[PDB]
């Protein structure tokens, strides 16, 4: 009905500097749905990032993510934040932060109301 | 640990049934869904859980499995289907997209 | 996956389990026979007092047997690894608004993680007057996957498929359908349920969850892999709602510790509760469509769990607050139920004891055969001639119960449990016409009452009247009357300070 996701922070910076994307919700809670950041590539198709479900701890990364890139939420701010450190040429991207359900068995329901990305661009 | 969308290239006329076939490494304990995103907007959710189809799509996306092979058809190539759709393995700690398969116009 | 199991040698524990229930049987047999070629009217003492040491070294048995299982599960230690999901069922049908809503906030209050419970509650509704369970459902959570459904028909006569994905994709799941009993709803969540979880805990509209239950469940049932079901500790939430209501309460709390500590002890849970109850999917899936088709019970649904091969266990760490009748003859018509499931099922397990321990079989013979005996005793005793014969016959049974309330009392640390007394009172009047009716079953209840006091009558006044028979001017009657009134004195002395000490713990 007027669930939507809006996230910023993305823009030009130094490669090996540190970035802060942050994605707020409106409609909806963060505490009760899974929040992802999926990244597309010019040219390439869509990447996982990162996970996080507020309100257990349960963070998840991939493998070239892991080490260099952290993820939270904050439930009085409703907001999705993930802090990028060190990045690499191969960083950058459009960044997105879409909402889901939770997984339980061989059910999950997708990745419904994706929300508009940001250009994040790690060149000199 | 990997997944392989067949096609990765389609080019049908209007109202052609079209199949897109996605084939994953293991399905033990993971759902599998189909988006659809056009060029310079966000993607699409189509059908959720391998065959269950979302609120507000066309009854014209039909999703199946057959083991490790996961099936999308379209009956009818109606004008406002043809973009990249995109095959995903949902689980926990690990979460892998599909590549290519974008339809074209022929 | 799961299957069911046997032992590795199947025939030799049967016939040794067969042969010990036997044997069991003809001892028991021989020596009530032998005790009347032994003794007659001559030695009552004598003829009760074995009897009553036999069912105290029973208790002493099954204390010994729940106190070492308690203080087991107290010192074992297990950090839960909340990497197992579990859904909450729970069944509507015409709740109270205020009762459910306390239901539903004591689900959502778990101390377990949000993204590993499930809730689904189904509703034997399909009309309008049933919207109310539906919106209450809907304004308590509010904030998760919430899905609701209508339907027009239960499952055995498309709203499946929609129901499915329902229950299976979103968190909170309400689904309302055609009245089926409370069978129906849950073998609809069951069905409903299919693969997403793995571990299904059953509730009821009426129950106060605790926030640590869950967790116990979960880390009880992930110790073992042999573990099917678990159950947990159940309380009465208005423990003085009447006289009935905390006598239930006692007897809830006395059953529940001992019998299911001293069957944990064993794996052999006889019964689990239906408030609070957990399962394992998979073992539930393949008892689910064998179990709706028997000709909704949580001793019908334990016993299949026994006979699948899988053992039962019972945590006292994991607490509910469940409610009790409160106006007679319907806690009456509540154990009438309850002896009926217990004797169909009796006929049950009496196939399969050698899948379980030899306390299965002991068990279950003792209670199969004692109530029979106990009532012969008491019909030979009244009927005799004698008033010392059925005054010392009451003496004794009280005074077994007085021994009961005080083992009670020192194994729970609280002296409330000495006002248990009046279970022997409760259960001599009620309850054993209420199981024979039962017993021939397979306003109504109000007969077997009937019946069983006029044969009390009766039996006193042949006894009042053969006593009478005989002059008491001998001198051979003096004693008999002087005894006779000073246990008269101190039955009576004893009943005045069992009800004033009932009445001080109540009033204040």
């Amino acid at each position: 009905s007027e669930v939507q996701l809006v996230e910023s922070g993305g823009g030009l910076v130094q490669p090996g500097g540190s970035l802060r994307l942050s994605c707020a919700a409106s409609g909806f809670n963060v505490s009760s749905y899974y929040i992802h950041w999926v990244r597309q590539a010019p040219g390439k198709g869509l990447e996982w990032v990162a996970s996080i479900s507020s309100s257990s701890g349960s963070t998840s990364y991939a493998d070239s993510v892991k080490g260099r890139f952290t993820i939270s939420a904050d439930t009085s701010k409703n907001t999705a934040y993930l802090q990028m450190n060190s990045l690499r040429a191969e960083d950058t991207a459009v960044y997105y932060c879409a909402r889901s359900g939770y997984y339980w068995g061989p059910y999950f329901g997708g990745f419904d109301y994706w929300g508009q990305g940001t250009l994040v661009t790690v060149s000199s | 640990i990997q997944m392989t969308q067949s096609p990765s290239s389609l080019s049908a006329s209007v109202g052609d049934r079209v199949t897109i076939t996605c084939r994953a490494s293991q399905s033990v304990s993971s759902a599998v869904a189909w988006y659809q995103q056009k060029p310079g907007k966000a993607p699409k959710l189509l059908i959720y859980s391998a065959s269950s189809l979302y609120s507000g799509v066309p009854s014209r996306f039909s999703g199946s499995r057959s083991g490790t092979d996961f099936t999308l058809t379209i009956s009818s190539l109606q004008p406002e289907d043809f973009a990249t759709y995109y095959c995903q393995q949902s689980s926990s700690s690990l979460i892998t997209f599909g590549q290519g398969t974008k339809v074209e116009i022929k | 996956i799961p299957k069911d199991l046997e032992p590795k040698h199947p025939t030799l524990w049967r016939i040794i389990y067969y042969s010990f229930g036997v044997v069991l049987l003809a001892t028991i047999t021989a020596a009530y026979v032998a005790e009347f070629q032994v003794l007659k009217h001559e030695a009552i003492l004598f003829s009760l007092g074995l009897y009553g040491l036999a069912m105290l070294l029973h208790l002493m048995m099954q204390s010994l047997f729940a106190f070492l299982e308690i203080r087991r599960v107290n010192k074992s230690e297990l950090p839960c690894s909340f990497k197992k999901t579990v859904a909450l069922t729970i069944a509507g049908y015409q709740e109270n608004p205020e009762y459910l809503i306390k239901c539903l906030e004591s689900c959502k209050y778990v101390k377990y993680p949000k993204d590993k419970l499930k809730i689904i509650l189904v509703i034997d509704g399909n009309t309008e007057d049933d919207a109310y369970m539906m919106e209450m459902f809907k304004d308590v959570f509010h904030g998760e996957d919430v899905g609701t459904y209508v339907w027009k028909g239960n499952y055995h006569t498309e709203g499946i498929n929609m129901v499915e994905e329902l229950v299976r994709n979103k968190r909170c799941v309400c689904i309302m359908q055609q009245w089926g009993g409370k069978r129906e709803v849950m073998y609809t969540a069951f069905q409903a349920i299919g693969t997403s979880v793995d571990y299904v805990q059953v509730c009821d509209s009426d129950t106060k969850l605790d926030e640590l239950a869950t967790v116990e469940m979960v880390k009880v049932l992930e110790s073992n892999d042999m573990y099917g079901a678990v159950g947990g500790d159940v309380r009465i939430l208005n423990p003085y709602d009447s006289f009935i209501s905390f006598m239930s309460s006692l007897r809830y709390w006395m059953a529940f510790n001992v019998e299911r500590a001293c069957q944990s002890y064993f794996d052999c849970v006889s019964c689990i509760s239906g408030p609070l109850g957990m399962y394992r999917n998979n073992i539930l899936q393949v008892f689910l469509e064998a179990w709706y088709r028997q000709k909704g019970d949580d001793r019908h649904l334990t016993n299949r769990v026994l006979s699948m091969g899988y053992r039962t266990k019972y945590t006292h760490k994991s607490r509910a607050f469940s409610e009790t009748p409160s106006l007679y003859l319907r806690w009456l018509n509540q154990q009438t139920r309850w002896t009926k499931s217990y004797f169909r099922e009796w006929l049950y397990n009496a196939q399969w004891w050698h899948k379980h321990h030899i306390w299965m079989t002991y068990e279950s013979v003792v209670s199969f055969i004692f109530p029979f005996f106990i009532t012969a005793t008491v019909i030979r005793l009244i009927y005799a001639g004698t008033i010392w014969n059925v005054v010392w016959l009451l003496l004794c049974i009280q005074i077994m119960s007085l021994f009961k309330s005080i083992y009670a009392c020192w194994l729970r640390g609280n002296f409330i449990m000495l006002l248990m007394s009046l279970y022997s009172m409760l259960y001599m009047t009620g309850l054993l016409p209420s199981k024979y009716f039962a017993l021939l079953t397979l306003y109504m209840p109000i007969l077997p009452l009937s019946i069983w006091a006029a044969v009390l009558c009766g039996g006193v006044g042949y006894s009042i009247y053969m006593d009478c028979q005989n002059d008491w001017s001998t001198p051979e009657k003096q004693k008999e009357m002087y005894h006779l009134l000073y246990g008269c004195v101190g039955y009576v002395m004893y009943w005045v300070i069992m009800a004033v000490m009932y009445w001080v713990w109540v009033k204040r």
